[PDB]
């Protein structure tokens, strides 16, 4: 009754649970503590769920079932009230606070008036009665708040004009986006919500310090904790404007850095000139102030210094005291040295760090000077350094320090930049910097250039960080197009800031022309700027940009950093490179940026270290294996000597905890001499480096490691509470876990180093093959961490390129210049804004899917340190801490050094993960899991109990799926593939011993019959999942050696194979021909599209079909064209009624919006608790989308098809996402088959292994010469029953055909001529043809039934020849082939050259004299000049023969026509003269130069209109010059093959549409009410109505590319050559 | 054709004049401390791939020529 | 009135600039038409039906591109511009490029300092020809180094000759030029040790 007493309790709670409500500056009440009402709803729906799990539930079930459908109702409100909630606040700030918006926008602030009345009247409501279910029992409350939702979206989307505006007014609010923007001045009175924005605006506040009023600003503060104290603390109360006011912070800031600054000047002055300093004295000098201030107070007393002993030594033969500077340089080096030997506070760790950065570059600099014999302060070897002066008397405290080098000076920005990472002075950073100065003098651009990894981004930002000043790291694309990079460039120009923006060359040539105009503008004003004539007194500095008059901060400057090796990159023009000074930045120091690095983080062998590391390192790079996703260059040294760090204080903490606890004796010094260096270094290398690692690498990177550091030993932790979270995770999950060597244990390894990498790096890549436990490996991993340390772990796995990248990272529109959100973008700056408290959660984002250049080299600033999320509209977005980026890959053939260098590699081999693994998870699944949803559970343990020996290691499954991999399929082989294949064919036979015990209820199936069946149905399953993507002889080689290997009985057929037999219910094998009789098709039904002649092929394809359909497995027919893939999957269908198809043809052009028209069509997206869901409008019935091409669609030049991208993740995570608003769709009673011809074909791509993992494949080839005789044989007895002398004709009839068709089939291929594919499909139409000129005789003699064979073989055979020695070579054979099957007939009478049928001249198709059909057409001609077209026609053979196979293919049924010859031959006026023969109307396209695509879907919809509702015949004549856009052939291949376009009537169209249908039907006498039913009956008319006659030159390349292009202009439509006249 | 003809006598010759085997380096204990070996296996293992994938290709190109097998989108694009 | 090709709004000045100018008479100048061929042929079949002032003239300066239509190469008068043919070529066009009253100046050392540039840029230029060995490649010495080092050269003449008729060549800052040629204007170009 435990859960009755929990159900009380919940009841207890919401019946006491009220809103907390608090006064908001007495307008209203507002709901707080939205945290604790989310996780009381979420914990109840928790405990709900878990009742549901017992079965005493059920006495309770309906009650609790109601708890959670209001449980799930206050959860929905509460997901809009608060985003609701929290935009009125911001708004009302907007349209109260502001009195100019009034006059501006007077609208919407009305229409906000009537929504804040609104909103406070239901604010009032909720604080009369602040129960929640008294509030959740409002009349149409949620209706309510969705409205308001609405209203208060649109007009914050109607405030754009007044958000330039104030960015205008506050510079820095350019780098803030519009919804921030509104936060922070709709929030300006309450100021503790601005404090997550300062980050955006400012280089190092994260937050400014207020007093307990909040009205007084006392200072900043930094994200380490640092805070500088304003000496004149800003007032908020005298200006309450935020503009205002964030100014007087931004001056008050600058003014009292350089206070400081000159404070600490003073200060630092006895520590030079000094021979010994106190530490003690030196380290609270450190404390006082901030690190950007001690590194420039030590870098003003150096430079002094040493102008002051370059003075004395002026004379020449004077002493020398730079002596005494290297001196004392030297001593405060060894006491910051021996100070960052013992522990120390992080933040004055990291400044005692960039002192002895600053002073080891000052030290090599004096050194450098005295080796020099430097003796006068004028020369070059000391210019060409970057001295600093500082001037106490200058009145100005912003001008008292001047930083130059060579002869650039500036002046110091007084940025609060925080803690910055300094980076090592090395010679290329000297040397860049005196590049960047030398072009910052001259008003000039910089461009560092070179290979990746050089410092040219870090170079850049850290000569800004040394003048002062705020850099922008922009990271370019493509879409920073001309008005983006000028609004960006207003707003540097504004702020007065450095734009770095780095991969330039990634912007489109004409873009960067265009912004060369920009750039050069802004040089020209900055010149202007330089020259002592102008007077800041005048008028400000100003630029044109934008077409507007944007002021010019003299601080602001532009640098771009690019790649110029990348292949594919824009060319700058000469007029834009011309602005920029370049310099090549392509071999680092990496020797001193170690030695500096590992010397100021304690290292007392750091020299040593470093001369170690990095030859290692370079070792590494040139003697293991070549591989893709190998990085061995400064980002990986950089990541390795920071783990080493950081190794580093986790041993000294150690050793200190060690000592604490094991009596009481703790010294640094003895600590810091007795600690293995070497060791510490050898771990953090390992940790880094053995993840990416290959198989074979292993031992010859510990090799290296021994040559490189002989005796140090790396011995990994043993993460005992990690494991055993993992252990209790893989065994819930059903997966394989294993310690060191056992069954499991290389991949519970993999997946500790994934942990290990998580830790040290904020993007991953997992690469390995498919199926090598990559995705199972990081779930577990998030699961056992979410378990341990106690924080929820969400992930969100988004494939790239399944969706465009303009729906993955977002848009600007080119007009109003709004920004929309991509699929990325949204799911981080969702992330970043914590509504719902995302931030206080692990958040992985996996980019399952591959990894091109184009996508993920937007991501470099992400995965780099600046951790910055660049958009072209100006907005960055900092990556949280809780948040890695996670990219799930196969291989990284494409993906360039940059992208492979900026993260943590874990290399998953195939061996990680074992067969044996994957067969305990199948097993575990199969006795776990029921297949219904027990009897099936205990058939499901007793089937895999039988299983059991056969599925171990060295068993018959393994060695089977070993020879198989030697065979040769149509497909490439995985092993996955024919795993899922066979576990599926085994949950069918457990399904089947099910339907046997239920037909059979009072005697089920006992264990010996079931033992015999299992275990022959594993064998039948083990053949048809290994070889059934292979021909009949590879089948056969697989079941002769199964034969050899097993111990299964199986048939004792001499030559039979085993692929011919099937597994009865009955444990026996019983013959496949056992199923197959000799039926008799009715006479009307003769090769009709439905009917099926039973062979042993499609039997057995049938039931395989069955058996992956009823399991809702995604499957996939590969073979040649008209094997029968189409017909097999129909004929399987037909057995599941409950499924109803609907069948997309895939085209070049093919992209997933395709599919999303279709689900658009035949599905609906609903709501539910748990998200959206997409399920098929019938109810109960499954959707199976069938893609006739699924290997057609473009493969870009990385690879990767974006439909099969898109099925792949729809199958694989069971669902999609919607672009429009990002949101998860979950599919719903939706399964996939595709077919497909094998990818050798041309136009046909191989498939990614990553989507061939879910879909068996297979393969149906062309019925044998004895199947065609069966089938034909069958179809010619039942055609020729009509006329009873012709029956003794049927046998050798269909031979001779039989024959012919072989005989073409091997003569003309496709080398010869793309359109050269003959198939059944000729036969069949070749037995139809025949079967409609005898039906309407009564009688006739042999002579006529070989004339009709005739006629039709040259109809069918003949018509799409080229040349003209084919055609004789088919005239000839056909004459052969007739005497040689018909001997002793009228040859002569039934072989009459001009070979013509027609119904023109009688009511019967009957052959026609040339002569009399001649005179008909003149006749039939002079009525078309006197009443349609009068172009006079000459008539002459060829033309009778034509407009006689125009006629044929009017008569037909979707009967469409691909005319191809050259122009001016009459195909056209040949074509609509049989139209207005036959009744139809010809309908043609008039193309102008302003024809687009909604032209033409207009057109479409009234031909579709007109032939489908009005029963009106219409001959659709299109030429290939109508064709202007690939979309026009995409909509004509989905009419050609289906007879109705998915998306072309949505809307109001579709409406009409439907009421049209309606019309039509009741004019038919049709009975149809439903959308459904109109739609199918307006489908079949418009397949009955319309024939497309499709008119093209004879082009040789152009009909390749059409055959792929519109497939369905080569299966769909007939062709015929008329070509050139003879 | 004239064309095949040609591109079969020059495949012939290419396999004539391109060696036929290389066998790979063995690993042992002693044999991984050498940095020559160490190079040396990566040279051989590179030339063992690169020479199986080039005289299957041209075995391929020889058999295409002679019409015994038929040509594939890798074959149509290698011949080209 | 110059306009860099590449945008729709940069079409609009284009467009609006050729209809003022073939009015009033002034030089407009489009760079990188190159980038809009078919822009370029629409561009030609305006000014083909054109009535413009005597005074307008209208300059498009692109790259020797394919992409560029023939009707407009045939409408216009093409001009090459490339590498001079030798060392005394490129010394000619370093000299004439140069205003006389830049090299004038106070101190009579800076002519000689200014022919010691021209004979370094010609030396440069003309190696570059022969890629393998001149030097290890085609590295962009160009125009805007010249400029550079003749910037350079003028800022410290001017700093160590503070006005005076005559300096000593003792005197000259050999060590500033020379280092901020390797390491600043021509060396920043050069990627190779
Ligand atoms: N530890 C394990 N024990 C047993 N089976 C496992 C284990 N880990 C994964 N598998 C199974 O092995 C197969 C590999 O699936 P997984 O998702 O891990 O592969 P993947 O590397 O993501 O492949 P892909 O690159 O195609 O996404 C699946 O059947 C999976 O359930
Ligand atoms: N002189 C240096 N001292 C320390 N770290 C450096 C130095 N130069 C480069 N780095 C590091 O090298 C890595 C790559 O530098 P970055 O400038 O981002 O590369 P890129 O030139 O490819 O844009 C970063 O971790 C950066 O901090
Ligand atoms: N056993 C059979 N019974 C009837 N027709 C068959 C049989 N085997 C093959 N065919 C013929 O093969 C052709 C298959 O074409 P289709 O179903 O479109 O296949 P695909 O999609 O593979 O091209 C049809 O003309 C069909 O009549
Ligand atoms: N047999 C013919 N006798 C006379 N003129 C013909 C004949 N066939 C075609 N034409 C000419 O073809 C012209 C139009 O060509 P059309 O039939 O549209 O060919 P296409 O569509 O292939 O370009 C007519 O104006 C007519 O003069």
């Amino acid at each position: 009754m435990a859960l009755e007493e929990f159900l009380k309790q919940i009841r207890e709670v919401w019946n006491t649970y009220e809103l907390d409500l608090v006064n908001y500056q007495n307008k209203c009440r507002l709901i707080r503590g939205w945290d604790d009402l989310f996780n009381k709803v979420k914990e109840h729906i928790n405990s709900v769920s878990a009742m549901k799990l017992s079965p005493y539930y059920k006495v309770f079930e309906e009650d609790a079932l109601s708890w959670e459908d209001k449980l799930n109702r206050i959860m929905a409100l509460f997901d809009v009230w608060i985003d609701v909630q929290r935009r009125w606040v911001y708004l009302e700030g907007i349209f109260t606070g502001s009195a100019d918006i009034k006059h501006l926008l007077p609208v919407e602030t009305q229409r906000f008036q009537s929504i804040s009345t609104e909103f406070l009247a239901l604010m009032k409501k909720v604080s009369k009665s602040p129960l929640v279910m008294d509030v959740l029992n409002i009349q149409g409350v949620q209706r309510s708040l969705e409205r308001l939702a609405d209203l208060l979206g649109k007009i914050q989307k109607a405030l754009g004009e007044y958000l330039e505006r104030e960015r205008s007014s506050f510079p820095r609010f350019y780098f803030v986006g519009d919804e921030d923007l509104l936060e922070i001045i709709g929030n300006s009175k309450n100021v503790a919500k601005l404090q997550k924005h300062f980050k955006k605006m400012f280089a190092g506040v994260s937050s400014i310090i207020l007093n307990e009023d909040n009205s007084v600003v006392l200072g900043i503060s930094s994200r380490e904790g640092e805070e500088v104290m304003f000496k004149t603390p800003v007032s908020i109360t005298e200006h309450p404007k935020i503009n205002e006011w964030l100014t007087l912070v931004e001056k008050e800031m600058r003014v009292t850095l350089a206070k400081l600054l000159a404070e600490s000047v003073t200060e630092v002055e006895i520590f030079g000139k000094a021979t010994s300093i106190d530490p003690n004295t030196y380290i609270t000098w450190i404390d006082k102030y901030q690190a950007q201030l001690v590194v420039l107070s030590a870098q003003i007393a150096w430079s002094e210094n040493v102008e002051t002993a370059l003075s004395s030594m002026g004379g020449g033969g004077d002493a020398a005291p730079l002596h005494s500077v290297l001196s004392n340089v030297e001593v405060t080096l060894n006491v910051l040295a021996d100070s960052v030997l013992m522990e120390q506070p992080p933040l004055r760790r990291r400044k005692l760090e960039h002192l002895i950065t600053e002073l080891v570059h000052q030290r090599d600099v004096t050194r450098s000077l005295i080796k020099s014999k430097i003796d006068n302060a004028k020369s070059f070897e000391w210019l060409s350094q970057m001295r600093f002066y500082f001037d106490p008397k200058q009145t100005d405290v912003l001008q008292q320090l001047s930083i130059q080098m060579a002869n650039a000076k500036f002046n110091y920005g007084f940025e609060y930049l925080g803690v910055q990472d300094k980076l090592v002075q090395t010679p290329l950073t000297d040397r860049c910097y005196l590049t960047m100065t030398q072009a910052l003098e001259a008003r000039l651009g910089g461009s560092p250039f070179g290979p990746a990894g050089t410092g040219k981004t870090e170079s850049v930002k850290a000569l800004g960080h040394q003048l002062g000043r705020f850099v922008l790291v922009f990271n370019c694309d493509e879409t920073f197009d001309f008005q983006a990079m000028g609004r960006i460039f207003v707003g540097l120009c504004q702020v007065g800031a450095w734009g770095c923006f780095d991969e330039f060359n990634r912007l489109e040539e004409r873009m960067l022309s265009a912004v060369s105009q920009q750039v050069q503008c802004i040089q020209e004003a900055l010149r202007e700027h330089s020259n002592p004539n102008y007077d800041k007194t005048s008028a400000p500095i100003t630029c044109e940009l934008l077409n507007k008059q944007v002021k010019v901060s003299p601080d602001m400057a532009i640098f771009i950093t690019m790649n110029p090796g990348y292949a594919g990159r824009s060319n700058l023009p000469d007029n834009l490179k011309k602005l920029f000074r370049s310099l090549a930045m392509t071999k680092p120091d990496r020797q001193l940026i170690a030695q500096v690095m590992l010397y100021s983080q304690g290292f007392r062998t750091a020299e040593v270290l470093a001369n170690k590391i990095v030859p290692f390192f370079k070792l590494c790079d040139e003697q293991l294996s070549s591989q893709s996703h190998y990085d061995f260059g400064l980002r990986a040294l950089k990541s390795v000597l920071v783990s080493a760090g950081n190794v580093k204080r986790e041993r000294i903490q150690k050793i200190k905890r060690e000592k604490e606890e094991r009596g009481e004796a703790v010294d640094e010094g003895e600590i810091a001499e007795n600690l293995p260096e070497q060791e510490i270094l050898i771990q953090s290398v390992c940790e880094t480096m053995v993840p990416k690692l290959v198989a074979e690498d292993i031992p010859l990177l510990f090799s290296l490691l021994s040559d490189v550091f002989p005796g140090v030993q790396y011995h990994r932790g043993e993460m005992t509470a990690l494991r055993e979270e993992l252990k209790k995770v893989c065994q819930e999950m059903y997966l394989t876990y294993g310690d060191g060597e056992e069954v499991g244990g290389m991949w519970v390894e993999k997946v500790l180093q994934l942990y290990q990498i998580t830790q040290i790096n904020h993007g991953l890549m997992m690469v390995g093959p498919s199926g090598s436990g990559k995705s199972m490996a990081w779930r577990v991993l998030l699961k056992a961490l979410e378990r341990l340390e106690g924080v929820e772990g969400v992930a969100h796995i988004i494939d790239p390129k399944a969706i465009s990248k303009d729906h993955l990272y977002g848009t600007l529109d080119p007009n109003t210049r709004e920004w929309t959100d991509g699929l990325f973008t949204h799911v981080l700056r969702k992330i970043i804004d914590s509504v719902r408290g995302e931030l206080q959660k692990r958040q992985w984002i996996v980019f399952d899917g591959d990894v091109d250049p184009e996508w993920v080299e937007n991501l470099n600033s992400v995965l780099d340190d600046n951790k910055l999320l660049t958009l072209p509209n100006g907005e960055r977005l900092s990556l949280p801490p809780n948040v890695r980026i996670m990219f799930e890959v196969q291989d990284l053939k494409y993906a360039t050094l940059a992208t492979v260098s900026r993260c943590g590699m874990v290399w998953f081999s195939e061996d990680v993960l074992s067969t044996d693994m994957i067969f305990n998870n199948f097993l575990a699944r199969l006795r776990s899991i029921p297949l219904d949803e027990s009897p099936m559970l205990q058939i499901q343990r007793d089937a895999a109990t039988i299983m059991q020996p056969y599925f171990t290691s060295n068993g018959l499954v393994t060695k089977a799926l070993e020879h198989a991999f030697q065979l040769e399929h149509i497909m490439d082989l995985t092993r996955l593939r024919c795993l899922g294949s066979l576990f599926s064919m085994l949950h069918q036979a457990c399904r089947n011993v099910a339907q046997y015990n239920a037909n059979h209820p009072d005697f089920p199936m006992q264990i010996e019959q079931l033992e015999r069946y299992i275990q022959r149905y594993l064998v039948y399953a083990i053949l048809w999942s290994l070889s059934g993507d292979s021909r009949l002889k590879m089948r056969a080689e697989l079941g002769e050696y199964i034969r050899r290997i097993t111990t299964v009985p199986l048939p004792t057929a001499p030559n039979i194979p085993i692929i011919d037999y099937e597994v009865s219910i009955s444990g026996e094998w019983s013959p496949w021909q056992a199923k197959v009789p000799q039926i008799e098709v009715e006479t009307h039904k003769v090769a009709a599209p439905d009917v099926v002649v039973p062979t042993l092929d499609t039997v057995r394809h049938e039931a395989l079909l069955y058996t992956w359909l009823a399991e809702h497995k995604p499957l996939v027919l590969c073979g040649p064209p008209g094997s029968g893939k189409t017909m097999t999957l129909f004929s399987a269908l037909r057995a599941l009624p409950d499924m109803e198809v609907v069948g997309l043809n895939f085209s070049s052009a093919t992209t997933p919006e395709l599919l999303l028209k279709t689900f658009d069509h035949y599905c609906e997206y609903r709501r539910t608790p748990n998200g959206v869901v997409l399920a098929p409008v019938q109810l109960g019935k499954w959707l199976v989308l069938f893609c006739d091409e699924i290997n057609l669609p473009d493969m870009d030049k990385y690879g990767t098809q974006r439909v099969i991208s898109f099925i792949r993740q729809m199958v694989e995570h069971g669902g999609f996402y919607r672009t429009s608003d990002q949101t998860w769709v979950k599919l719903e009673r939706i399964q996939f088959v595709g077919a497909c011809n094998p990818p050798t074909d041309p136009g046909r791509k191989p498939l990614s292994h990553r989507f061939l993992r879910h879909v068996p494949v297979v393969y149906v080839d062309y019925p044998g010469p004895a199947s065609l005789t069966q089938i034909y044989g069958t179809f010619n007895r039942a055609m020729l029953r009509l006329i009873p002398s012709l029956r003794t004709y049927a046998e050798p009839l269909t031979a001779a055909m039989v024959e012919f068709y072989t005989m073409s089939q091997e003569r003309f291929t496709q080398d010869t001529q793309p359109h050269y594919i003959y198939s059944p499909r000729e036969m069949t139409r070749w037995v139809r043809g025949i079967f409609e000129a005898l039906r309407p005789l009564e009688t006739l003699p042999v002579e006529g039934l070989i004339r009709i064979w005739a006629h039709e073989a040259l109809r069918l055979f003949q018509d799409r020849l080229v040349e003209d020695e084919e055609r004789r070579w088919t005239d000839e054979n056909i004459d052969t082939v007739a005497l040689k099957h018909f001997p002793n007939i009228d040859r002569e009478k039934a072989m009459s050259r001009p070979i013509l049928y027609s119904n023109w001249l009688s009511k019967d198709y009957i052959p026609v004299d040339q002569e009399e059909l001649r005179d008909y057409v003149k006749a039939r001609l002079k009525v078309f000049y006197e009443e349609e077209l009068d172009v006079p026609l000459v008539l002459f053979n060829e033309v009778l023969d034509h407009v006689l196979r125009i006629d044929r293919i009017f008569r037909q049924p979707q009967g469409h026509l691909l005319l191809i010859g050259v122009s001016g031959a009459g195909k056209t006026t040949l074509s609509r003269f049989v139209a207005w023969m036959n009744g139809l109307s010809v309908y043609q396209i008039k193309v102008h130069r302003k024809y687009t695509g909604e032209d033409f879907d207009e057109d479409l919809r009234t031909v579709l209109r007109r032939s489908g509702c009005k029963n009106e015949k219409i001959a659709f004549i299109m030429d290939e010059s109508n064709v202007l856009d690939s979309g026009f052939l995409e909509r004509m291949n989905t009419l050609l093959a289906n007879g109705e376009v998915p998306g072309l009537f949505e809307g109001d169209e579709y409406a009409t549409l439907m009421t049209q249908c309606k019309e039509g039907a009741q004019k038919e006498g049709l009975m149809l009410d439903s959308h459904e039913e109109l739609y199918k009956w307006f489908t079949s008319q418009v397949i009955r109505n319309l024939h497309v006659v499709f008119t093209m030159n004879p082009s040789s390349e152009g009909l390749k590319d059409r055959a792929a292009t519109s497939p369905a202009l080569f299966n769909r439509c007939v062709l015929n050559w008329f070509g050139d006249w003879s | 054709p004239a064309w095949m003809r040609t591109l079969h006598t020059t495949a012939s010759n290419w396999l004539h004049l391109i060696p036929q085997t290389l066998s790979h380096l063995k690993r042992t204990v002693e044999n991984i401390k050498d940095p020559l070996f160490r190079f040396f296996e990566r040279e051989v293992k590179m030339g063992a791939k690169l020479l199986q994938d080039v005289r299957q290709d041209l075995a391929d190109v020889v058999q295409v020529c002679e019409g015994k097998k038929k040509q594939t989108n890798y074959l149509r694009t290698l011949i080209n | 009135t110059s306009i860099a090709i590449g945008s729709a709004e940069g079409f609009n000045q284009a467009d609006k600039a050729i209809n003022t100018a073939v009015k009033s008479g002034r030089w407009v100048m489009l760079k990188n038409v190159h980038l809009a061929p078919g822009w370029l042929m629409q561009l030609e079949k305006k000014l083909h039906s054109l009535q413009p002032h005597a005074c307008f003239r209208l300059f498009l300066t692109m790259e020797i591109n394919p992409k560029v239509p023939v009707n407009l190469l045939r409408a216009g008068r093409i001009f090459v511009f490339e590498p001079p043919p030798g060392v005394k070529a490129n010394m000619l066009r370093t000299f004439s490029s140069i205003p006389v009253s830049r090299i004038c100046k106070s101190p009579n050392e800076r002519a000689r300092l200014y022919f010691l540039l021209a004979w370094f840029h010609a030396i440069i230029q003309e190696r570059l020809r022969y890629a393998p060995l001149g030097w290890s490649k085609k590295y962009e010495f160009g125009e805007s180094d010249l400029r550079s080092a003749c910037d350079t050269v003028d800022t410290w003449l001017d700093d160590t000759a503070k006005g005076r008729q005559n300096i000593s060549p003792d005197k000259i800052p050999w060590s500033a030029l020379k280092t901020l040629m390797a390491q600043s204007i021509y060396g920043g170009r050069v990627d190779n040790e």
